[PDB]
């Protein structure tokens, strides 16, 4: 083990395991088995702000 | 506070006390700008001047068989000048054999070839390479170059005069040999002079010193000018060697350019001083003193420049210079203020008790006469100096609160006090907030007409700062009309017409001294008022000048105001005739301060301004024409992309200097008005018996011996880092050949701080020097400063650069470096990996050619970026792929640049080591430069490298490589068997310099790498027919030489030039 | 096969000075700096300053025109060529309008 | 304040820097999961429509 | 972050105290605030 990372493998490596991360699901809106609409009751803008 | 013991008297609180008993009785800027250290030029050295060291490598066989002991010298304990031993190779210690007085903590120390060298080389800028033996092949210029610069700042001493003796011996008859002093000398009077000892043998010391002439030895020449007294300079013949006595040349002719003697200094002190003070300088025969003061006026040029740059604003770096000023003329000027003579002549001013004004006491309100008038006033004398960077004005809070009105009483003293005080400051927009403050002070009593809405009249007049704020109406005077504003009309006539004249007194004495002023003539100062010579040495008052036709027509225009018809019904008789009567008893108020600042300050400055820590710095006083009042003054100190001409990219590429400074107009108005001499004074005696005790400092001529190296570290800057960047000045590339990396911003940044502590160590120097250099882009560096005009006139001052002998020698150096690269620890050329298993016994430093190869050998694949590796299935061989589009399997030749093996080290480690060892093919790794270290093997035995290649080949890592190992074997004299050996690493170039001598006692030498004692360094004793003052500087180094050895003293010049008092 | 930047791009070294104004953020500051000092230089636009700053703040911005950064040398080599190394191995790949 | 400032570090090649900080990133790729993964994303719009 | 960890770049916010050596050229070291070293 002569030669170490100049980066650093254990830094770089860190930051691409959370750049892996898929995108966080939106499923609000949509409906569940039964029919109800899923999510909260809220006014659109209030709930967007 | 008890009690005081002369009556027993008891007290409290101690500061009652001491009065009782008198009763019985009656950061780093600032620092080097006042107190800048001083460099130590003159060093002695009392030894042999050399740099070069013979070690041994392996020891003789002395107690062989072949040939008897008796045949050794070393069986006898005789001294020889060379050390006896079957290999010696020559090695580089700076000052090994030296006696200095100061120590410069820089050196060159290089251990013998068999241990490691690697520590030299990995100094500079290798700080992420991870093992302790690797180093970076892409960083060996900048290290190289670091490695030089400190055996030259090593080695700038002088040759020193000790002492000879006479030889009673028959060997060298009637020679004068040299005593060196120490702990011992028996050891040294062997390896100073080769040709001493005697040759009874047929061994290869006694075949060199019987070849050797024999006339040249010990001293030969001297100056002998006194009985009794040291001889000046000898010429002696000793071990030397050329380059260095080269050096301590140039740097003995570079200090012999500055030398004064005890003559000049008079003619220089006695100009400074302008008759009043008196030195002598004897009239004899003396002993040649050294003294190093004078230089040229670039290098004073030069060096004002980087101060100017250093007080780039900041706003407090120059405020304890002009407090400087302040206190110096404090012990000079005979001129006291007296408070008490305002307080005389408004007494007897008549008014009744029934008003409610009293004119005559309200201005003593104003004015409060006090103590800290003079700190206020001589700060204002002192910025006379600084026009450039410091502009003094007055006070914000000195103005009046709302401009007022001239119904005011108060305020119609409080434009008095400024109206006096206004002349005095040096800022270029005086005359315009002289006017304007009375044009303040009547608002709706008359009006003029102004330029703009912003700057209408009723703006405050602090805020006239600039010549584009100067209003029309002022700058034509018809526009005032004389029927609605005939007071602003004739107070606009007296500014134009009574304000001071600039003038000039010629401090100076650029023959010692230099001249380190620009933007003016040498020899000459610039003053905001005029200046007459003193006639009489008896001074007496009279009312002849400026200043007091400036207190005159001020307080005539305030009678005139109390004059007039709109005006003076507002107020009683009474109080007329006192205003009118205190005006009149102020016009011809006594005061000595007018005619001394006529014509008896400005001596005082001609004769202080010389003997000064921050040499003066001026632009022209223009009185009254907008079209050359200075806007800006700015420095330089760097180019832009393309442009290598400073007249060119000065305009573009500056930084503007220049801060302004706060007075008291209060307190110069007391000052002007109130200012009495000694009651019978005389204007010599008094300035021989104060200027005379300030006439023996150092301080003056340290600043001068600091200033050359302040101008010639830049210089060397400027050299070395165009080796490893691309510059603007032409120089030579001698280390092209040695690989470098590619400079960022960075890489040159940091060795430019390098090379700034290998100077301030080495001069001893604590402060800090080239630093503003170091703030910004240390690659295309230029000096230069300009000043500009309102229309837009450019002058610009490009000062030339004097030549630096520490760069010359530097580069002289690098040549010499050329082609003595084996002795520091380096080969040339490039390295062969095959297996070459032989009996022979050639050295690998100096390769049989049918090995090598190169690019024009037919048949030899090159490789370069490219590597694809494919593997062999089912038996077949793995093939890789060449530059033109070929696989070709593991064998043959091939050729690698060493980035190609670093990139891909593991992966080709596994696949090639296995078929260099057993099988064939050979790998030539092109690097250019490179360390080598050294193993020694027996001949007589068996050997192999695969242990020591394999741990070179293992240890490569993309950011560092070890010290490239190498197999020699040992020379023998006598017959001796024949083994098998297995070499693997050899050069390409010859590489075997730095041997000396081999087995340096026996007769010869049958087997294994032989070579005498080199004829071509020792060409004054082998050549009968070459001048004794002769070098081979470029190609060889010689190793003994004529020397030159001064016994000059340095005293210092309070030891030698005596005033009388 | 394109990737839009709102900034020009230059092939890469690291040995190109750092006081080029065929960079277009090095001329962006210098040209910003020229009209502020400009904008200061007769003492008109600020009336009431009572003592003379005009040397000073031309000073000042003369040092942050002439300042040394490699950001400018960075924005125009480096940093597109790891946008390109970075941007096919994301989760969600980019999404440009011109 | 980031554009005024900031500098290289006084030793970089860049054929070592990028080469060390291309290759752990590399190795934690995802490209062939996502280019796996969205052929079912494209699959299930026929099925819907 | 994966551009920080990447990137050569070292921003250091000293090399504005180091050309200023500190009025308009103190205010400047005000409103920049170079003992800050956040940089998202
Ligand atoms: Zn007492």
């Amino acid at each position: 083990e002569h030669y170490k990372a100049r980066p650093g493998i254990a830094s770089v490596q860190k930051a691409t395991e959370s750049a892996e991360l898929p995108m966080k699901n939106n499923d609000e809106g949509t409906p569940d088995k039964r029919g109800n609409t899923k999510g909260a009751l809220v006014n659109e803008h209030v709930e967007a702000r | 506070g008890y009690q005081c013991h002369v009556c027993s008297a008891v007290l409290f609180s101690p500061l009652d006390l001491d009065a009782h008993v008198a009763s019985h009785g009656l950061n780093r800027k600032t620092a080097q700008l006042l107190h800048a250290d001083t460099p130590r030029l003159v060093t002695w050295d009392a030894g042999l001047c050399t740099s070069f060291k013979i070690v041994p490598i392996v020891p003789a066989q002395v107690p062989q068989d072949v040939l008897a002991y008796t045949f050794f010298t070393s069986s006898y304990a005789i001294q020889s000048p060379f050390p006896e031993a079957a290999v010696s190779r020559i090695v580089v210690h700076t000052r090994w054999a030296s006696n200095v007085d100061f120590d410069r903590d820089s050196s060159v120390i290089m251990a013998p070839p068999t241990e490691n060298n690697i520590h030299l080389f990995k100094q500079l800028l290798n700080t992420e390479t991870l093992s302790v033996r690797g180093a970076n092949p892409l960083m060996f210029r900048a290290n190289v170059l670091h490695m030089l610069l400190e055996f030259v700042l090593d080695n700038l001493y002088l040759n020193r005069h000790t002492g000879f003796s006479q030889d009673h011996t028959p060997f060298t008859e009637g020679a004068n040999l040299r005593s060196l002093p120490g702990p011992d000398a028996e050891k040294w009077y062997s390896i100073m002079y080769p040709t001493r000892m005697g040759t009874p043998n047929v061994s290869k010391i006694c075949n060199f010193v019987a070849s050797c002439v024999r006339n040249r030895v010990g001293r030969f020449d001297r100056a002998q000018m006194m009985n009794g007294a040291m001889s000046e300079w000898v010429d002696v013949f000793e071990t030397s060697d050329a380059l260095t006595v080269s050096i301590r040349g140039r740097w003995m002719a570079r200090l012999a350019r500055m030398n004064i003697n005890p003559t000049e200094i008079e003619w220089a002190l006695t100009e400074c001083a302008q008759g009043y003070v008196t030195v002598t300088s004897p009239y004899a025969p003396s002993v040649n003193r050294l003294m190093p003061y004078r230089i040229s006026n670039a290098e004073r040029q030069i060096s004002q420049i980087i101060r100017v740059m250093n007080i780039g604003n900041n706003a407090t770096v120059i405020q304890p210079v002009l407090q400087d000023i302040s206190v110096l003329l404090q012990r000079i000027s005979p001129l006291q203020i007296d408070p008490t003579i305002i307080s005389n002549t408004m007494s007897t001013v008549s008014e009744s008790t029934t008003q409610t004004l009293s004119p005559a006491s309200s201005i003593l309100g104003k004015l409060r006469p006090s103590n800290s008038d003079f700190s206020s006033f001589r700060v204002a004398l002192a910025g006379w100096l600084y026009n450039g960077v410091v502009t003094t004005v007055i006070d914000d809070s000195s103005y009046p609160k709302d401009g007022g009105s001239v119904t005011s009483l108060e305020n119609l003293w409080d434009f008095f006090i400024l109206a006096l005080a206004l002349p005095l400051t040096t800022d270029p927009c005086a005359p315009v907030k002289a006017f304007m403050t009375l044009a303040n002070m009547m608002v709706g009593f008359e009006t003029i007409p102004m330029d703009n809405q912003i700057y209408t009249q009723s703006r405050r007049a602090s805020a006239f700062s600039t010549p584009h704020t100067w209003p029309r109406c002022f700058m034509n005077i018809q526009l005032i009309s004389p029927i609605d504003a005939p007071i602003l009309r004739q107070w606009a006539e007296i500014i134009h017409r009574y304000w001071p004249n600039p003038s000039q007194i010629r401090y100076g004495t650029p023959n010692v001294f230099g001249s380190a002023n620009l933007f003016t003539p040498p020899e000459v100062l610039l003053l905001p008022i005029d200046h007459q010579p003193a006639n009489v040495t008896t001074p007496t008052l009279d009312f002849t000048n400026e200043l007091t036709n400036w207190r005159a027509r001020v307080c005539e225009l305030m009678k005139n105001l109390v004059d007039n018809q709109r005006y003076q019904p507002g107020w009683t008789q009474s109080l007329v005739s006192s205003m009118r009567g205190t005006l009149g008893k102020l016009k011809l108020i006594k005061s000595m301060t007018p005619m001394y600042l006529q014509q008896l300050a400005p001596v005082e400055l001609a004769v202080i301004a010389p003997m000064l820590p921050f040499p003066p710095f001026q632009v022209p006083y223009v009185r009254l024409d907008r079209d050359r009042v200075p806007t800006m003054v700015g420095v330089t100190r760097q180019s832009r992309d393309t442009i290598t001409q400073p007249a060119l990219s000065l305009s573009t590429t500056n930084t503007t200097v220049g801060v302004p400074l706060a007075l008291d107009a209060r307190a110069i108005t007391v000052a002007l008005l109130s200012g009495k001499y000694p009651p019978d004074l005389v204007t010599n005696v008094w300035y021989a018996d104060a200027i005379y005790p300030m006439y023996a400092d150092t301080e003056v001529f340290s600043n001068l011996q600091r200033d050359v190296i302040t101008c010639e570290a830049v210089q060397t800057l400027v050299t070395l880092v165009a080796q490893i960047s691309e510059t603007q000045y032409p120089v030579d590339r001698y280390l092209d050949w040695i690989p470098s990396l590619r400079a960022s911003a960075a890489t040159a940044a940091t060795f430019a701080e390098w090379v700034n502590t290998s100077m301030k160590t080495a001069f001893d120097l604590s402060d800090m020097l080239l630093e503003p250099l170091l703030s910004g882009d240390p690659r295309m560096t230029q000096l230069a400063i300009q000043y500009q005009q309102y229309n837009g006139r450019t002058f610009n001052v490009i000062p030339e650069m004097p030549g630096s002998v520490i760069a010359d020698c530097v580069q002289l150096t690098a040549e010499v470096f050329n082609h003595e690269y084996n002795l520091f620890g380096i080969a040339r050329g490039d390295i062969i990996i095959g297996r070459v298993q032989s009996t022979h016994l050639w050295s690998p430093l100096a390769p049989p050619p049918d090995l090598v190869f190169d690019r024009d050998t037919p048949g030899v694949h090159i490789f370069g970026r490219d590597c694809r590796i494919s593997f062999g299935m089912n038996g077949a061989a793995p093939m890789i792929r060449d530059e033109t589009g070929m696989m070709v399997p593991f064998e043959g030749n091939w050729i690698f640049p060493l980035a190609l093996w670093q990139m891909n080290t593991r992966y080709f480690n596994q696949q090639f080591d296995a078929w260099i060892k057993t099988g064939e093919l050979r790998i030539r790794i092109e690097m250019g430069a490179y360390p080598y270290m050294l193993h020694y093997y027996d001949p007589r035995q068996y050997a192999n490298a695969w242990n020591l290649t394999s741990a070179w080949l293992e240890e490569i890592t993309p950011t560092s490589i070890p010290s490239v190992p190498f197999m020699v074997p040992i020379s023998s004299d006598h017959d001796i068997s024949s083994a098998p050996a297995v070499q693997y690493i050899i050069s390409t170039e010859y590489n075997d310099r730095s041997l000396f001598c081999t087995n340096s006692s026996s007769p010869q030498t049958i087997a294994g790498p032989d070579k005498h004692i080199p004829v071509e360094r020792y060409n004054i004793l082998t050549n009968p027919d070459a001048p004794p003052t002769q070098i081979q500087l470029p190609e060889v180094v010689d190793l003994y030489n004529v020397v030159t050895r001064y016994a000059y003293e340095t005293p210092p010049i309070t030891a030698v030039v005596m005033g009388v008092p």
